[PDB]
């Protein structure tokens, strides 16, 4: 998981 | 060395979105990455907020590579544009994503293409709005896949999840389970239409133009179901979005996921169904789809309705709800087209509404009703379905129900279709009888101990109660 | 008969900025002057406005920068269907 992904 | 998402859709026996073209809605994007090269067109159409570079299109490249990358994409082939409507912070408008919606739909009546699928790998709250637009896109015949949302919750309450004629994607992972991190995870519940591969999934990094990089999101598993219709769309292009749904909820593997992942109430209403491509196997065969309605809610008069697609017929309709205090169900015309409603009953929570939807061509369907008689009723034709509803507030053909009930039958004409009647019951939370393999379950009932509803599954109908029978319409070519 | 809506999740609200709908078969020049009714009676009542952006080809109406005091002014316009206040989307 990446934080560019909402809200991972 | 196959990246196991691309594996888990591959199917059984197999052997590309060219003459489709996928709109994505999303990021910037590192256009220039050599998985997508040549294979995105940047729109440079731009509406985003103000923040409050490599991180600025690291959404949008990997999932344009998801789509269509030369090594790790699902449809391969592919030809994309790209329209910016989030952020460096990956945040966007409902406007912002209203505009670009609408620059889809001007672009394409001022240079008319094929096929057109659109991927929206975002979601904010329920939206009146945002839905209407897509209903009005999706109706105008572009195809619309979305990220059912990644916060563990019911997708209804999300948009464009929630949005009718748009296809929904939850994601599961490598044991094909739903994704689940923290109090985070796939979103679930009616509104999603299935499952695809959205954790440790590799694709396009905009760290460099060479580079790769496994992310994990709704978003990524909507993007193997954006290609997987772009292949689907190549193949047989007439496909209308009923019967390209269809297809993709046939072609899917059933019954892989483990259902007490999701919340108790969530596990009857979210499809269990993970996203392949067809296999090289595939004459014509019946398709059809349950539908489940919005609940009722509590009002003592209360109805749930369920609608099929314009191009789909209703065969049956039943009804479920979790306290048992229902009034049944019955079809009902409307605008010309029969639809399932279903009755809440005096102190009830409310109820669901379940239709089964199929495409039939050249069926002349109709409904048998029979008022309180036991009762009965029968095609005097085969039937596809039985209904039964009543008023009171407690207790071959043919339908049976109570003597205090109506009865409705489904009967079509539809020469070139045969059916069966299969039975089961036992002493019980569930009954549970299938059909055989290639036949279709066209309806599913409960024999008149006491039942909360019954509801097709796939081909097998189930009987919730609290000497119960199921019992399955089952029909093939 | 108009109605309005706002996003039930409060912090991804976006106050200050207005979707107004019109009615199906609103016609693009309607929008336009629906639009440009908008902001004069507004500016009648001191307020500064500004369109945004113009509907048309999905759903017709506008897009407009103004303070919600204007809101019960907007939903007695002609042709409103409906005014949802701006929110906000996220990469999924």
């Amino acid at each position: 998981f990446v934080p560019t992904t909402f809200a991972c | 060395s196959i990246p196991w998402n691309l594996e888990r859709i591959t199917p059984p026996r197999y052997r590309g979105g060219s003459l489709v073209e996928v709109y994505l809605l999303d990021t910037s994007i590192q256009s220039d990455h050599r998985e997508i090269e040549g294979r995105v067109m940047v729109t440079d159409f731009e509406n985003v907020p103000e923040e409050d570079a490599s991180k600025c299109d690291s959404h949008g490249t990997h999932l344009a590579g998801v789509v269509s990358g030369r090594d790790a994409g699902v449809a391969k082939g592919a030809s994309m544009r790209s329209l910016r409507v989030l952020n460096c912070q990956g945040k966007g408008t409902v406007s912002g994503t209203l505009i670009g919606l609408e620059f889809i739909r001007k672009s394409q009546l001022v240079q008319p293409v094929g096929p057109l699928v659109v991927l929206l790998p975002l979601a904010g709250g329920y939206s009146r709005v945002l839905n209407a637009a897509c209903q009005r896109l999706a109706r105008a015949g572009v195809v619309l896949v979305t990220a059912a949302g990644n916060f563990r919750d019911d997708a209804c309450l999300y948009s464009p999840a929630s949005a009718p004629e748009v296809i929904t994607v939850g994601a599961t992972n490598a044991q094909d389970q739903p994704v689940t991190l923290g109090t985070l995870g796939t979103n679930f519940g009616r509104c999603v239409d299935l499952f695809a591969p959205g954790e440790d999934i590799i694709g396009a990094s905009s760290d460099c133009s060479t580079c790769f990089v496994s992310q994990s999101g709704t978003s990524q598993a909507a993007a193997h179901v954006a290609g997987i219709a772009a292949m689907m769309l190549s193949a047989e292009p007439e496909l209308t979005l009923a019967e390209l749904r269809q297809r993709l909820i046939h072609f899917s593997a059933k019954d892989v996921i483990n259902e007490a992942w999701f919340p108790e109430d969530q596990r009857v209403l979210t499809p269990n169904l993970v996203a392949a491509l067809p296999p090289s196997t595939h004459g014509w065969q019946l398709f059809c789809r349950t539908v489940w309605s919005a609940h009722s809610g509590p009002t003592r008069m209360a109805t749930a309705i369920a609608r099929c697609a314009p191009d789909e017929e209703l065969l049956s309709c039943s009804s479920f709800s979790r306290s048992g205090k229902r009034r049944g169900e019955r079809m009902e015309a409307q605008g010309g087209k029969l639809v399932c409603r279903a009755h809440n009953a005096f102190g009830g929570e409310g109820v669901y509404a379940i239709a089964r939807c199929c495409l039939l061509p050249q069926a002349n369907c109709s409904v048998h009703t029979a008022p309180p008689a036991g009762t009965r009723v029968h095609c005097h034709h085969v039937l596809t379905g039985c209904s039964s509803h009543w008023e009171v507030e407690d207790l071959p053909n043919q339908c049976v129900g109570h003597r205090e009930a109506s009865i409705h039958a489904s009967c079509c004409h539809a020469p070139g279709l045969e059916c069966k009647v299969k039975e089961h019951g036992i002493p019980q939370e569930q009954v549970t009888v299938a059909c055989e393999e290639g036949w279709t379950l066209t309806g599913c009932s409960a024999l008149p101990s006491h039942v909360l509803g019954a509801y097709a599954v796939d081909n097998t109908c189930v009987v919730r109660s609290r000497a119960v029978t199921a019992v399955a319409i089952c029909c093939r070519s | 008969t108009a109605t309005f809506h706002r996003c039930a999740k409060d912090p991804w609200r976006l106050p200050g900025t207005y979707v107004v709908v019109l009615k199906e078969e609103t016609h693009l020049s309607q929008s336009e002057r629906t639009a440009r009714r908008l902001q004069a009676q507004a500016a009648r009542r001191g307020y500064l406005t500004k369109i945004l952006h113009v509907f048309h080809g999905l759903l017709p109406g506008f897009l407009v920068k103004m303070s919600g005091d204007l809101l019960e002014l907007a939903l007695k316009l002609p042709h409103v269907d409906y005014i949802e206040e701006d929110s906000s989307v996220f990469a999924q």
